[PDB]
């Protein structure tokens, strides 16, 4: 699974997990087993206006 | 007092009941001893432990 977030939200993106984006956007199970990449996409997401 | 030995048995009967009964109302580490105010003030991750 592949997305783009916030910066404050990646802690959110973990099982067990209550906030903003978790409850209403994207809910992981309580018993998950994988792995979580996440880095900063600044260079690309980003525009001056 | 000549039939303590009938009144004993129901006597350690009782206590070990009340005893056992009396046992719910313990906290053994947690932070409340009654799983209705863990339930439904914390989130899963540690209200399970």
């Amino acid at each position: 699974d592949s997305f783009v977030i916030r910066g404050d939200e990646v802690r959110q993106i973990a099982p067990g997990q209550t906030g903003k984006i978790a409850d209403y956007n994207y809910k992981l199970p309580d018993d998950f087993t994988g792995c979580v990449i996440a880095w900063n996409s600044n260079n690309l997401d980003s525009k001056v206006g | 007092s000549a039939l303590g030995k009938l009144q004993d048995v129901v006597n350690q009967n009782a206590q070990a009941l009340n005893t056992l009964v009396k046992q719910l109302s313990s906290n053994f580490g947690a932070i409340s001893s009654v799983l209705n105010d863990i339930l439904s003030r914390l989130d899963p991750p540690e209200a399970e432990v």
